[PDB]
């Protein structure tokens, strides 16, 4: 999700057009990819 | 299909069901529109008979003085909130001695279609106005659904096939602020023509028009007192 | 599935309403005409047997000297109207001092139209609508009006109209044979005919019930001779 | 109220040219004591209308209490629609006659002025409910004291202009100091125009007292 | 009973007589009459013990509510307008009269009356009870504008001692108590402590 | 999830959710933006109003609303709920000043309506308020302050805020500003801008914009945005479009 | 806003049981076992108030409450419905006393609780109690034990254990115990049958015991406690 995060932020980086990304390809992306992790309903599971 | 038989239940995509099938309620009433000028509100309803044998439904009530409206959906729900709105004009004549504006009769109907949303077992009222009127701010036109929404329009249709009506004042709204009474009531008698195939048209029969203005208290017109208007129209061949 | 009675479907109807509708379609049929010498209101009793007094069937009541209704459907639910309009009737004449206007008695009856419901009620208010359709006919300064009314609520105005089983073969027979100048002679008859016509039983004089109002005269319910010296005429 | 308690006295008010004026001295008596020498009797109702009290004072809280949440209730809407003073005036009639006729009264004797639409409005709402409009009012004494002489000028120049009227409120309310045992020589006047409404300081009359070398 | 608050520039200075009767007998020759309705907010009671007694804890209990809830300060303005909502709303079955009186970090050393009728206004000074009616003229002849804190002190101690001279429904002890942002002082003023008058003789 | 355990605010989810809150939840996340920030002295409002037709007037469905005159109020979602709740907030603050003599404080007006809102996620009876409200204020023995409420009851201190469709998106706007050194007149350009970048012209139609003030310069008064700074900031943001 | 759902939530099943109440009696043998002995000259309440923690203060809550000053309470089964019904009982007996001047009957009381539980088996909206009481008594010389069921049935005992092992407890005491015993053995065979079960060692602040004599209801010391555990 963290990875992501900077995958995220480098098409946002790719995107447009600044190949050196910033601080603004990456909120953008963090919320973004925290974003969509509404969909991902119980992530935990412990044994016995 | 389990969200679909409660208000008070949403829907896992952020709707609530039984609010819109209200709304569809007001799709089945036959079609009214209500425009204005910057003196003059003017609501022009279709009115619609079971058999040919039977009586036209009335579609325009009067509420005060200064203030008509337009129905569309259940009646015996238009009936308890016409009621309610009429009593409300009077109590504030009867206290303040001064006509209710519009905006606050309209807000208080909105307060009171909300309440019935939100409690179980409870129902929308299934029924859309038009609603014209005269006040220290002008004339106007509002319109209520079943959602306890409303709107402040500028002109307005609703009711089955009232898109094309909306179409059409959506064409000739910089017009109508300057028309006279005469054309104004033209432009709704087109608006609600628009609504029709081309087999059935206008009559002294089917059409009901309201006017409310600055020097004119609110009038409902049927029968007979509608033929100067129609009779004034050019015959829109297909 | 269980829903409340006050639940819409998503077409924009509530179902309890549309199955009253329904539940008219079981009652006998009658039929009203207006004229302007008067109003006839006629309606089939459907005895079952020989044995039952068909004079304890009245499906016609007089609401008030000048108004009368007929009704169609479930009768008891029926009579609960016919009283409530009685009263109405009655309390406006003691307010005002002059008789009712058919179209307000009519407005009176249909504002008991949607009051049913569940919760947030009092605990003897209506579970269910009615399950029921009335014919009011009557005279006032309108001259002979005739009005008809369903569970919706909806209440209007009629020339000549039918409830009942037989409503569209009734219906359809009114309209080949009705115009706003007809006698009130030529009402009953007419009434009497398309009866005969949609009746499942021999028509007789002790089989349906006939009334009118006319003008002149208050709410005439006829006699056994009366309706022979009609269907004498057939 | 059954029994007053802290009172005020008379209030006067006339019309005059795009406006009107009201009077109303700063004391609340407790019986025959001056025992609140600096209240207000007067309060500004919107921009419109305002309005001054005889009577108990604690109704009169009541009733600015009231008037004041619903003017702002009203603002909050910003339909551009506002409180005219006749509705004021009519609100307040109905108000004093429900309690009234519940038999537990709000002891005022009140008096409104306005200035909307291009028109003067004065107005006067008993404790009973009577209500009634007019060129020129006074409360209390000033109905017995200061009215004679308001409508004797009213009644030859039925329209006063501003000056002339706020001299004709200073003399009513100096016959009133004169003649009048529980008033008081500090009053508030208020004015209503269309710049507003204004409400002047402590005022003082002038007072003659030259008979009382007149004994022998 | 007579009862007392002067406003000065820091706060407020009460006072009050300690004499409770039931008729001409004297049932608490020592009554406490300035009662805290907060930290820095006390009430003069007058009036029936019962009714005042009841309205003070009513409105300790309101006051204390709104001061957690808001997590402040109360304002005295507040106190007295509850103070005056019971005093009018009930007007018909208490005969109170208080004083309010307290410091604030908004508007600093205030007193606000609260008369039977159920009427507030806010006070330079103010004095209540059946003493009260005969001090007005040496508290309007000794009262000027900016008094320190000891000149007020004294001033009701004073006024005080005159009017439980005076009226029989008055006298015992006075108790002073000044409040400011400080806090609050309280002081008792018994015996030869109470200011006296030379009485006339000849 | 036609499991049942997401038909009634009543009923807990076996992971310990009520889904009937995160669906009103949603039904706010449907709706337009609108955001709100607080300066050094006062709080500014902007509302993306959609028109969905031109046959509304201009100021129809207003989504700015006065609920007392120190204390305006922003909403998104389904609007009657929001004018219920306009209703309910305002006659909390009339009740106030009745009981208590003052105006009321805005960290307790909305502690009350978000304790009312709260009031309706517990039982079957009734259904959570699909949506979600911002609430403004300013005042010299406070400073400015807003708040924001969803429909869960939750309540909580805002330097920046938005609520609507592009929630997030105007939030990463929001905090390129300096707005605890900025003033409202500063202020109301940046809330257009913030706006107009965030409005999507493709999905939405044309659209309207509400702007609101409550600060020093309006004397505590909430109020509207005058025509002419409305104008201003909108050519402003127009133009700071094109970058 | 809210109202209260009017219908019942226990209801006859086609074989003629009243399901909920069954499984609220599921709830009671679920909780920690307590034993309660009627003794000649006293009755012996005891309970097992095992902690899950040395977090836990066991001088704050207790489980053996006094209803009166002659009438005390012990459960089993789930906690917060045994406060409701401790509130419940002790304004019930104040009731009485308002009205007789007179201690209210142990008899009395275990009636009046019983139609409370009861209640909740009718009236709407509710669930029964998961809880059966021991309710120990002095009234007229005598001694006294009840049990009630959340079905709002009661029992007289001379002897008898609910909650878990509630059945080895029984029959434990059925052998191990009889009449003609002074209170102190009674403490004793309490102790003994509560033994049967404790899983640990049974410490003055693992138990805890009540007596009543006619002296009075009492809740035994932990010092005390630990003076009868020395066995």
């Amino acid at each position: 999700d963290l990875r992501n995060v900077c995958t995220e932020a480098g098409m946002f980086a790719i995107r447009a057009d600044h190949d050196f990304v910033v601080q603004e390809d990456f909120m953008k992306a963090v919320r973004k990819v925290a974003d969509s992790k509404k969909l991902e309903s119980k992530l935990d599971y412990k044994p016995v | 299909n389990q969200y679909d038989n409660d208000v008070t239940v949403w829907s896992p995509q952020g709707r609530i069901h039984q609010i819109e099938y209200a709304m569809e309620a007001v799709k089945q009433g036959s079609a009214t529109v209500g425009l204005k000028s910057k003196t003059h509100a003017v609501l022009v309803a279709l009115k619609r008979a079971q058999s040919e044998l039977a009586a036209h439904q009335k579609k325009i009530l009067h509420v005060d003085n200064h203030i008509g409206i337009s129905i569309a959906g259940l009646t015996a729900d238009a009936r308890l909130l016409c009621n309610f709105m009429r009593q409300e004009c009077l109590d504030s004549r009867f206290v303040f001695d001064r006509p209710l504006p519009v905006s606050r009769l309209v807000s208080l109907i909105g307060s009171k279609t909300q309440i019935p949303t939100q409690r179980y077992g409870r129902r929308p009222y299934g029924v859309g106005l038009l609603i014209a009127g005269y006040d220290d701010m002008g004339p106007h036109i509002f319109q209520t659904c079943p959602s306890a929404n409303y709107f402040d329009c500028r002109a307005m249709s609703i009711g089955a096939r009232s898109q094309s009506a909306r179409t059409y004042l959506e064409r000739h709204m910089s017009e109508f602020m300057e028309c006279n009474l005469n054309e104004l009531v033209k432009h709704g008698l087109r608006a609600l023509r628009e609504t029709l195939p081309a087999e059935q048209d206008l009559t002294t029969k089917n059409v009901s028009i309201g006017i409310v203005g600055k020097d004119l208290e609110f009038t409902i017109y049927d029968d007979d007192d509608v033929s100067p208007f129609l009779e004034g129209l050019e015959e829109r061949p297909q | 599935y269980d829903r409340g009675v006050n639940t819409f479907s998503p077409e924009g109807r509530l179902f309890q309403v549309e199955y009253a509708i329904e539940a008219i379609k079981l009652g006998s049929t009658a039929i009203g005409i207006q004229t302007s010498e008067g109003v006839c209101l006629a309606v089939e009793k459907r005895i079952t047997s020989p044995l039952m007094e068909p004079s304890s069937i009245e499906k016609i009541v007089e609401i008030d000297a000048h108004i009368g209704c007929a009704m169609s459907g479930l009768i008891a639910d029926a009579k609960t109207l016919i009283d409530k309009a009685r009263v109405e009737t009655q309390n406006h004449w003691f307010t005002y001092n002059e008789t009712m206007t058919v179209e307000s008695v009519t407005q009176a009856v249909s504002n008991l139209a949607l009051q049913f419901g569940e919760e947030d009620a009092d605990p003897g208010a209506m579970s269910r609508p009615f399950g029921v359709a009335l014919l009011f006919g009557g005279v006032d300064e309108k001259g002979p009006q005739l009005f008809h009314m369903d569970p919706s609520g909806t209440f209007v105005q009629c020339d000549a109209r039918a409830i009942g089983s037989a409503s569209e073969g009734a219906q359809s027979s009114l309209q080949e044979v009705y115009h706003k100048s007809m006698t009130l002679k030529e009402a009953i008859k007419s009434s009497l005919i398309i009866l005969k016509q949609v009746m499942e039983e021999k028509l007789n004089a002790t089989n349906i019930e006939l009334a009118t109002v006319q003008p002149g005269q208050n709410f005439h319910m006829f006699t056994k001779e009366e309706l022979e010296e009609v269907i004498k005429d057939i | 109220t059954q029994n007053p308690m802290v009172t005020g006295t008379s209030v006067l008010g006339v019309k005059f040219e795009g406006g009107v004026v009201i009077a109303a001295d700063m004391l609340g008596s407790y019986g025959s004591l001056a025992r609140f020498r600096n209240i207000s009797r007067i309060m500004r109702v919107n921009n419109s209308t305002m309005l001054g009290a005889s009577g108990d004072y604690a109704d009169f809280q009541y009733l600015k209490q009231v008037l004041g949440q619903m003017v702002i209730d009203e603002e909050l809407l910003g339909d551009g629609h506002s409180y005219s003073p006749r509705a004021i005036h009519s609100w307040l009639t109905r108000a004093m006659y429900s309690r009234r006729s519940k038999m537990n009264p709000l002891w005022n004797t009140m008096v409104i002025g306005g200035y909307a639409d291009g028109e003067s409005f004065l107005g006067y709402v008993d404790m009973l409910g009577v209500a009634y409009e007019a060129p020129s009012l006074a409360t209390g004494y000033g109905a017995y004291l200061a009215q004679p002489l308001l409508r004797e000028v009213l009644e030859k120049q039925p329209v006063l202009s501003q000056t002339e009227a706020r001299d004709l409120v200073e003399r009513c309310m100096r016959v009133l100091y004169y003649r009048d045992a529980r008033s008081y020589n500090r009053f508030q006047i208020a004015t209503v125009t269309e710049k507003g409404v204004e409400i002047e300081g402590p005022l003082s009359t002038e007072t003659n007292w030259d008979i009382a070398h007149m004994i022998s | 009973t007579t009862i007392m608050a002067v406003q000065f520039d820091g706060g407020v200075v009460l006072g009050a007589d300690s004499r409770t009767t039931t008729g001409s007998y004297i049932a608490n020759r020592v009554t406490d009459k300035l009662t805290p309705i907060h930290d820095r907010i006390f009430c003069c009671r007058s009036g029936s013990a019962a009714d005042t007694q009841a309205v003070a804890d009513a409105v300790t209990y309101q006051l204390g509510f709104h001061s957690i809830e808001l997590n402040e300060p109360p304002l005295v303005h507040t106190a007295a307008s509850l103070f005056k909502e019971m005093c009018y709303r009930y007007r018909e079955d208490l005969m109170a009269g208080i004083i309010i009186a307290g410091w604030d970090p908004q508007e600093g050393g205030q007193v606000y009356s609260v008369p039977m009728g159920g009427m507030m206004v806010r006070q330079s000074f103010a004095i209540g009870g059946s003493g009260s009616s005969y001090i007005y003229g040496y508290v309007d002849a000794t009262y000027r504008e900016g008094m320190t804190k000891e000149e007020c002190l004294q001033f009701t101690a004073n006024a005080l001692a005159l009017a439980m001279e005076r009226d029989g429904s008055s006298g015992g002890v006075i108790r002073l108590a000044a409040i400011a942002e400080s806090g609050v002082e309280r002081q008792v003023l018994l015996g030869d402590q109470i200011p006296k008058f030379a009485v006339a003789t000849l | 999830i036609g499991t049942g355990y997401d038909l009634s605010a009543s009923t807990f989810s076996p992971d310990g959710r009520v889904f009937q809150v995160e669906y009103a939840m949603k039904a706010v996340e449907n709706s337009s933006t609108a955001i709100g920030i607080r300066c050094k002295d006062g709080v500014v409002f902007g509302v993306e109003k959609l028109v969905l037709s031109k046959l509304y007037e201009e100021g129809s469905n207003k989504r700015l609303f006065n609920v007392d005159r120190h204390v305006g109020m922003a909403v998104a979602g389904l609007l009657a709920d929001a004018r219920s709740l306009a209703d309910i907030a305002r006659e909390e603050a009339s009740n106030f000043r009745s009981n208590f003599g003052y105006n009321i404080p805005l960290k307790h007006l909305a502690d009350r309506v978000a304790m009312y809102v709260h009031a309706y996620t517990l039982y079957s009876a009734v259904r959570p308020f699909g949506c979600s409200f911002m609430l403004g204020s300013y005042s010299v023995n406070d400073g400015a302050q807003l708040y924001m409420i969803d429909p869960s009851g939750v309540s909580y201190g805002y330097w920046g805020c938005a609520i609507g469709k592009a929630r997030q998106a105007a939030k990463t706007e929001i905090e390129k500003l300096q707005m605890k050194e900025m003033t409202c007149r500063d202020i109301v350009k940046e809330v257009a801008k913030i706006i107009y970048i965030v409005h999507d012209e493709v999905k939405d139609k044309a659209f309207e914009l509400e702007l609101s003030w409550v600060g020093e310069l309006t004397n505590g008064r909430h109020e509207i945005v005058p025509k002419d700074i409305r104008e201003e900031a909108e050519k402003y943001a127009k133009e700071s479009l094109k970058e | 806003a809210e109202r209260g759902y009017s219908f019942s939530l226990t209801t006859f099943s086609p074989s003629g049981k009243l399901v909920q109440i069954e499984y609220a009696l599921a709830a009671v043998a679920g909780g920690a076992p307590s034993v309660g002995i009627k003794a000649a000259n006293g009755v012996v309440l005891a309970t097992e108030k095992k902690q899950k923690s040395i977090l836990y203060d066991e001088r704050s809550v207790h489980k053996v409450e006094p209803i009166t000053k002659h009438i005390g309470l012990v459960y089993s089964g789930m906690g917060p419905d045994y406060r409701v019904l401790v509130h419940r009982a002790r304004k019930l007996a104040q009731q009485y006393y308002l009205v007789y001047q007179e201690p209210i009957p142990t008899a009395q009381l275990v009636q009046r609780v019983a139609s409370v539980m009861q209640e909740y088996t009718q009236s709407g909206g509710v669930r029964p109690f998961g809880v059966s009481l021991l309710i120990c008594g002095w009234n007229e010389g005598r001694p006294y034990l009840f049990q009630s069921d959340p079905s709002g049935a009661y029992f007289a005992w001379k002897a008898t254990a609910m909650g878990k092992n509630y059945v080895n407890g029984k029959t434990f005491l059925e052998k191990r115990y009889n009449e003609d015993l002074e209170l102190e053995d009674a403490i004793h065979t309490a102790i003994l049958t509560l033994k049967e079960s404790f899983e640990g060692q049974m410490t003055e602040d693992n138990i805890e015991v009540g007596i009543c004599n006619e002296a009075g209801f009492r809740r035994l010391t932990p010092t005390e406690v630990k003076d009868y555990l020395a066995a």
